């Protein structure tokens, strides 16, 4: 019998390459559109007494 | 009320009257027509 010769060791995987950047994350808009209005009307009352 | 040179609503009474079973069956489903009259029970009174 004889001794086993050295095994080939694993290597550290190269790793992940990351690109740096600036992000803006948008979601679906659920907010209603809002604006200003003016109502012009006349309350008309006829009382029968 | 009909004044001189103008007319004015003294009042507008608005009501929802059910269509009776008999009309739904014999008029609406049978021929696609309604009666021009509404006969129904409102405020414990039969009104036409």
């Amino acid at each position: 019998v004889q001794f086993e010769q050295p095994r080939r060791c694993p290597t550290r995987p190269e790793g992940q390459n990351y690109t740096e950047g600036i992000a803006v994350v948008f979601k679906e808009n659920i907010a209603p559109y809002k604006f200003k209005a003016t109502m012009y009307y006349k309350d008309v009352t006829v009382s029968q007494v | 009320w009909f004044g001189h040179r103008y007319s004015q609503f003294m009042g507008i009474f608005e009501d929802r009257a059910p269509v009776p079973f008999e009309e739904v069956i014999d008029k609406i489903n049978a021929k696609g027509v309604c009666r021009s009259t509404a006969k129904y029970v409102r405020n414990n009174m039969e009104t036409t």
